[PDB]
């Protein structure tokens, strides 16, 4: 047979010219059944068709073919466990995408791919089906239906071979969890291989930190329950004896700093081996070699062990490397935030010698802002220069605007509500604005604030606020009056060190008082101000306007933000009225908290707290009665009802109502011990303590000589005391703390409240 | 999904003879702990400890002892008894998850010897000519001399990346042991030193593990999860006939017929002479069943909902149904010397007429 | 005892 | 003033006595580059001059700067050297 | 969404594309392209699709359509139109809903400059060249202002090597722009601060010579 | 959002201006990458060009 022509049928989409180019045979060629078979198998090999059929017609080589149907629609059903976009990402494999061509023969591959995907999610019993429907013009649509099954969970975590420690102590630090109480927050019983590897390396570190130089992990097995609901984890370990440290030595390309490195490497004899100390020593060697301008200092250490003496000798090798210089720093991805907003956070200077630790800590500084989802870094050698590089940062922004709401309860103030909206990166400028409000039983508050974190390039900040307040005293168990106020402040921040900073600013406040119940302590102040209200009536009012100068200082070296075990925190604040205002007074406060561990494991610690306050008028006038100090309650002295400590009211026509005083002193001492009866797997999440409290409040201006029939409220000798027990943990509803204490030294007007608690943020 | 309970009329009314609780049960932990009977006394155990001996007839306690350590701030740690209870001679052998193997004398429960093995002992121990064989979680097979408790010989077996919880208890015939494996393989070892005689692959996620095997009249029968039932010669790993069945539960052979429970919880019958089915009883599907036993001319199978089903083997039809305990039944029943006993997922032990 | 606001506390002795 | 928590501000090439001491008159640009490293700035307005600057301002102290100016012939041969070890 | 022959599909689509909102004009276009991807209408459908995606502010889909067409048929007679539309598409990403936008990322402007340069170099006699030239002479100044801003930050930070290098690079790359003419006093100040008076005088001569 | 740029305006800015070289010195050599191509003729500018496809 000779090709007079080639005739096509069914080529509705695939080009006839493309097929004519694609066959191994052309017009005029001698053809047999072998060439016909080659043509049809080649057309099958093209992949555009599902059913190729060919024939030897009278005057042409006939090809009649149905092309592969084109998929025009993808739909899902029953997939609610996993996101539709996640399904779309998963189906990117195997050429399953809209607009392309496929066949029904590959459905099982999709089935098994989806099954494997949900197995990787942990849905070991999931099942999937597909339904396929064709359409004219050789179009086709498909739908996918999903059954999620049941997600497996970890049943037990077991360690065999340990003898030095109990298994619960080792389990307690792992990411995976086998027991989760309903009243605590410790995690979830999901299984992930990355978390398993992290737990394995944490277990290795836990033994390397205590002198077990010969520690090794033999094998690990993961087992599945026959119903495929539970997962079992078991690790095999073996540990030898503890080893002592005999000494260290260092050699290599030290580049002349050998004595300075050697003075850093010395360790006293008799200490146990410690991998954390070894790593810290080598990191300090890298840092010290890095401040001399080397870009990539490389160090390495291997331990030499002697099994006869149970001693380890440490060998360290150091390679200085070379010097590079930074030619340019570029940012990309910041399509909204200003360039300077990112460039401010860097620690590497452009046009200076490179520092790798500086680049990493600049990445961390940029990541701490929270404006970006992810941060990446790359160092690229500029072409044609042996020793110049460019540093490039990759960022992806996120929406910083949010609105938040909260609720809590406690004996101190009852039900509390919180609500507000905030925007941290206004127009990509770095400014922060927000509006906030709060309501308690006895107080209602609202404010609006604006803050510029960089008023000066060194970190000096500038901000202000505008507020409104509404305080009603009788609902707080005080003497009856009502105070509504508004004003505005402006303040500066000035950091001078990593741990402490200064503060200063100005402010204005306007006060309005009403419904004042007549009493001698209040009307002393009114007479001092020069007003003579009517003793028999309750319907008096008073107005004042003041300008104040504020300052402060804070010191904070605490070990960690939650459940600290070491450090101290001190805060001092002041206030004074500049001339031209109505009142003339000053006030100063100071409080202190410090932790002193008594155990090497930092599970037995001692806590001590204090609080002081003082204030008086400048001349002639007195401090207003609404600026007084208060004591008692869960915040100040446990065991006493809120605001009950101090002087008491004396009406004009004595009672348990407290009025507070213009001087205060409070002290406390507390012992923290491990919880006795919680299982060790999560015993560290609950803190239990015993305390001893004391404090007093007195009014320095009380003229005792004219009021012999009443106690002396100017005497600071009336010290109150109490002692008890308290405990706290993180509830699913939020932070939670309980207390029970009994006062063993009280006076006539003090009302006790033995059981106190608080739930959530208040 | 799980099928609802069937409706039947009972040709006889089984009743509880006596019941005695033994501490807590195995809980929700999957384990192999089950009671054992010999010489008209019954031994049971708890996961925390508390090995207890009870007389067969009255069910009253004879002696009790606890293996847990009892020192602390008013707290104690469990011993995690997962290995099954078997008795031979005057000793009682129980395994533990802490890699301990305990031997308690029958007279008073005092420990005779205690030996630490290479891993978690999960299979029920078997006793043969002074040696006890234990299949550990990490794939090691060890033999301990029953007199002193010392290790005799050890054989190492491969372990896949993922497997089913549980291990295959070996069986012994003609001085050589036969044991399954987690890699879908059956191996035979000589008893004295541990020389490997022959090995064969039975199976086709990719999980494929084995139960205990059984040997009769010179041929070896084996079964593998999601795999193939097979018949093997004792001389070598030659294969006669094969079918597409798989189960993690035990199976029983009698006369010329084989009874088993499918992993899909389907009861079936097969012939020894060839792989052909006699009848199929498929209505308890996806209810978590247990391995079957033969008692009083009937086939008795527990249910995880706490029901006990009686099946007639002549045609595969229900004959009875009973509710026993609300806790459920996971472990296998045991029947010997005219008695039938079972332990719930709770510590209660039942004696059934 | 009385329900002063939402808190429950002694207004008595 | 100086009291605020500034970072460290490094600028320019890093120089040492062992490196500056190796420079002799008549060496080529390639040898000078091998000895010290490529300079971060040079004269752009039409003279073959290289400026080496070593400036530091660490912590809570003042500035310290060293300069080293090298003048090269049109053939690429060093002809004059000028070392100023202290800031004016 | 009703099924129809393409003659009145395109008739109705074009009738509601020449005027009215784009939100329904797009919808019949993807329906026509999806159901009848191959046919006489293909090229016109693609070009109208690009126009609709651009004008409806669906910029990434417009990018995808242009990038598909430009290599699907690089021999089309009206390739300059698509090339200019890519230029417009890239230029449209450099602003958003004023505050000065110069400080932000300029990569889109750089891509737009390259795109318009390729257009004006490839097809001098095309009708779009005058507007392309105007857009790129705007883009040059926009690119210069970013380097000016960076130098103005470093002159406040107090790093003088960075300032002189930035201003020198700006002088090398954008020699004839208002940003460079306003930015060279920073170079003079940095030279005077590093006690390089011999160079400070030369920069002073330049600033004195040019107004 | 950002639909304003689809009807863009005010793209016209100040023209470019060359720098003069003082006596006895030279200016740095231009990179040449961002050099503006020279053109001839005239055409529509701004709104006067039709963006509608052919
Ligand atoms: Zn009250």
């Amino acid at each position: 047979f000779v090709v007079k022509d080639i005739h096509f049928e069914g080529l509705q989409r695939v080009a006839v010219g493309a097929a004519l180019l694609s066959m191994p045979v052309r017009t005029g060629d001698t053809v047999n059944d072998e060439d016909i078979s080659n043509t049809i198998r080649a057309l099958f090999a093209t992949g555009n068709f599902e059913d190729v059929r060919v024939l030897r017609d009278g005057d042409t080589l006939l090809v009649q073919v149905k092309e592969r149907p084109t998929i025009a629609s993808i739909t899902f059903s029953g997939n609610k466990s996993v996101k539709d976009d996640m399904l779309k990402q998963n189906l990117e494999a195997s050429g399953v995408r809209v607009g392309e061509s496929l066949d029904r023969t590959t459905i099982a591959d999709i089935e098994k791919g989806l099954e494997d995907f949900y197995y990787s999610v942990g849905k070991y019993s999931a099942s999937v089906k597909a339904v396929v429907t064709p359409l004219p013009r050789n179009r086709v649509d498909l739908k996918l239906v999903f059954q999620e099954g049941v997600s497996a969970e970890i049943q037990q975590i077991n360690i065999v071979g340990n003898h030095a420690f109990t298994t619960d102590e080792l389990i307690s630090h792992f990411q995976l969890r086998d027991e989760v109480p309903w009243w605590n927050v410790v995690g979830d019983r999901k299984y992930q291989k990355q978390k398993l590897a992290g737990d394995l390396e944490t277990l290795r570190s836990y033994y390397l930190d205590r002198g077990y130089a010969r520690f090794n992990i033999d094998s690990t097995q993961v087992s599945l329950t026959p119903d495929k609901k539970g997962i079992y984890v078991t690790v095999n370990i073996t540990e030898g004896d503890q080893y002592k440290l005999s000494g260290v030595e260092v050699s290599g390309n030290l580049a002349g700093h050998s004595a300075e490195i050697e003075q850093l490497t010395k360790i006293e004899p008799g200490e146990l081996y410690n991998g954390t100390k070894v790593t810290k020593m080598e990191d300090d060697i890298k840092k010290l070699l890095g401040r001399y301008g080397y870009a990539y200092p490389r160090v390495q250490s291997m331990p030499e062990i002697n099994d006869a003496d149970k001693t380890v000798k440490l060998r360290v090798n150091v390679d200085a490397g070379n010097r590079f210089y930074v030619r340019k720093i570029r940012f990309e991805g910041n399509d909204t935030s200003k360039d300077a907003v990112l460039r401010r956070e860097m620690r590497q200077m452009e046009g200076a010698w490179l520092g790798s630790d500086l680049v990493d800590q600049g990445k961390e500084r940029l990541n701490r802002l929270g404006f970006f989802e992810t941060v990446d870094t790359d160092t690229q050698r500029v072409p044609g220069s042996p020793d110049q590089v460019d540093v490039v940062y990759k960022v992806k922004e996120r929406n910083t605007g949010s609105f938040n709401f909260g609720i809590g309860y406690g004996t101190e103030s009852g039900v509390s509500f919180q609500a507000g909206v905030q925007q941290d990166n206004w127009l990509g400028t770095g400014y922060a604005v927000g509006i906030n409000g709060t309501k308690n039983d006895y107080q209602t508050y609202a404010e609006l604030s604006v803050t510029n974190p960089y008023f000066t390039v060194d970190g000096v900040s500038l901000g202000g606020r505008l507020f409104y307040n509404d305080f009603q005293a009788d609902d707080a168990d005080l003497s009856d009056y009502t105070n509504k106020s508004y004003g505005t402040d402006v303040t500066l921040g000035f950091p001078i060190n990593e741990y402490n900073s200064l503060r200063a600013g100005l402010g204005y406040v306007h006060n309005s008082l009403s419904n004042m119940q007549p009493q001698v302590a209040m009307w002393r102040y009114l007479y001092s101000m020069g007003e003579h209200p009517s003793t028999s009536d309750q319907d008096n009012s008073f107005k004042t306007d003041d300008f104040t100068f504020n300052y402060g200082w804070t010191y904070n070296k605490l070990d960690r933000g939650y459940f600290p075990t070491d450090g101290s925190r001190v805060n001092l604040t002041g206030k004074v009225t500049i001339p031209g205002s109505d009142n003339e007074y000053y006030k100063v406060t100071l409080d202190t908290a410090t932790y002193v561990p008594i155990d090497d494991d930092h599970k037995w610690v001692v806590l001590g707290r204090t609080r002081w306050g003082y204030g008086d008028g400048l001349g002639g006038k007195e401090m207003p009665f609404y600026e007084n100090f208060y004591a008692g309650g869960s915040s100040t002295v446990r065991g006493f009802q809120s605001n009950t400590i101090g002087p008491k009211a004396v009406y004009f026509p004595k009672s348990d109502d407290a009025v507070g005083g213009n001087a205060m002193a409070v002290a406390s001492l507390e012992f923290i011990t491990p919880t006795p009866f919680i299982s060790d797997k999560y015993a560290n999440s609950v803190r239990t303590s015993f305390f001893w409290d004391m404090g007093t409040v007195w009014d320095t201006n009380w003229d005792s000589s004219q009021y012999s029939g009443y106690p002396d409220y100017s005497d600071p000798s009336n010290i109150r005391m109490s002692a008890g027990i308290a405990l706290q943990w993180m509830s699913p509803l939020g932070p939670l703390v309980f207390s029970y204490a009994q006062p063993f030294k009280k006076y006539d007007g003090d009302k006790a409240e033995q059981f106190q608690f608080n739930i959530g943020k208040t | 999904k799980m099928s609802p309970l069937p409706t039947v009329e009972n040709q006889f009314t089984p009743t509880t003879a006596w019941s005695t609780s033994v501490g807590s049960g195995i809980g929700n932990f999957y384990s192999n702990l089950h009671p054992a009977l010999a010489d008209n006394v019954v031994y049971a155990a708890d996961r925390a400890g508390l090995v207890k001996a009870l007389n067969a007839d009255d069910g009253k306690e004879i002696w009790s002892v606890s293996l847990a350590e009892k020192d602390g701030w008013f707290s104690k740690e469990p011993a995690l008894l997962s290995g099954g209870v078997t008795v031979s001679g005057g000793h009682v052998y129980i395994g533990s998850e802490k890699a301990q193997v305990y031997a308690l004398n029958t007279s008073d429960g005092t420990v005779a010897w205690q030996t630490k093995v290479a891993g978690e002992a999960l299979s029920r121990p078997v006793v043969s000519d002074g040696l006890v064989l234990i299949h550990t979680s990490n794939g090691q097979l060890q033999a301990l001399n029953e007199a002193d408790g010392a290790v005799k010989w050890t054989v190492n077996l491969d372990m896949p990346s993922l497997s089913l919880r549980g291990e295959s208890a070996p069986t012994t015939a003609f001085g050589a042991a036969v044991v399954g494996g987690d890699n879908g393989r059956v191996s035979a070892v000589l008893m004295e030193q541990g020389q490997m005689i022959w090995q064969q692959r039975i199976s086709q996620r990719l999980s494929d593990v084995d139960t205990t095997p059984v040997v009769v009249n010179g041929v070896v029968f084996a079964l593998a999860y999601n795999g193939n039932l097979t018949a093997l010669d004792l001389r070598s790993g030659q294969i006669m006939w094969k079918r597409e069945l798989g189960s993690v539960n035990d199976f029983i052979v009698d006369g010329n017929r084989i009874y088993l429970v499918d992993q899909n919880d389907r009861v079936m019958a097969l012939t020894i002479d060839g792989g052909v089915t006699l009848w199929t009883q498929s209505d308890l599907l996806h209810r978590l069943l247990t391995s079957p036993v033969l008692y009083n001319g009937n086939l008795v199978v527990g249910d995880s909902e706490g029901y006990l089903h009686w099946i007639n083997v002549e045609d595969g039809r229900f004959v009875a149904q009973q509710k026993v305990d609300s806790s459920g039944f996971q472990t296998e029943p045991v029947a010997a010397d005219g008695k039938l006993l079972i332990q719930a997922k709770d510590g209660t032990v039942y004696s059934i007429t | 005892f009385a329900a002063h606001g939402s808190r429950y506390h002694r207004h008595c002795g | 003033e100086r009291v605020v928590y500034r970072p460290d501000i490094n600028q320019g090439n890093y120089l040492t006595a062992n490196d500056v001491s190796k420079i002799r008159v008549g060496m080529t640009q390639q040898q000078v580059a091998y000895a010290l490293g490529t300079p971060l700035m040079s004269d752009p307005f039409g003279t073959n001059t290289w400026f080496y600057v070593f400036r530091q301002q660490p912590g809570h102290e003042g500035v310290t700067q060293q300069t080293l100016t090298l003048t090269f012939n049109s053939s690429g041969v060093l002809t004059n050297i000028d070392n100023k070890p202290a800031l004016s | 969404v009703p099924d129809n022959p393409p003659n009145e599909i395109y008739a109705t689509a074009q009738q509601k594309l020449q005027d009215g909102n784009w939100r329904q004009a797009i919808t019949q276009l993807e329906a026509l392209d999806n159901r009848y991807p191959f046919g006489p209408y293909s090229q016109q459908v693609q070009l109208d699709l690009i126009y609709a995606y651009y004008k409806n502010a669906d910029l990434p889909l417009a990018q995808a359509a242009i990038d598909r067409f430009i290599r699907l048929n690089p021999t089309h007679p009206n390739i300059d139109y698509v090339m200019y539309m890519r230029g417009l598409t890239n230029m449209a990403l450099d602003d958003s809903a004023g505050v000065d936008r110069s400080d932000r990322d300029p990569q889109h402007a750089r891509a737009a400059f390259s795109d318009f340069s390729k257009l004006v170099r490839g097809y001098p006699n095309s009708q779009y060249t005058t507007d392309a030239t105007k857009r790129l002479v705007f883009l040059k100044d926009r690119l210069a202002k970013y380097e000016y801003s960076v130098a103005e930050y470093y002159t406040e930070r107090g790093a003088w090597v960075a300032v002189v290098n930035r201003v020198e690079g700006m002088l090398r790359d954008y020699p004839d722009t208002q940003a460079t003419r306003d930015a060279l006093p920073l170079m003079e100040n940095a030279y005077r601060q590093m006690q390089m008076n011999a160079q400070a005088e030369k920069v002073a001569k330049i600033i004195a010579a040019n107004s | 959002k950002r639909q304003v740029s689809g009807d863009e305006a005010y793209l016209e800015a100040a023209p470019l201006a060359e720098l003069h070289a003082p006596a006895g010195m030279i200016l740095p050599v231009t990179s040449g990458d961002y050099a503006i191509p020279v053109t001839n003729g005239s055409g529509a500018v701004g709104k006067a060009l039709d963006i509608r496809p052919p």
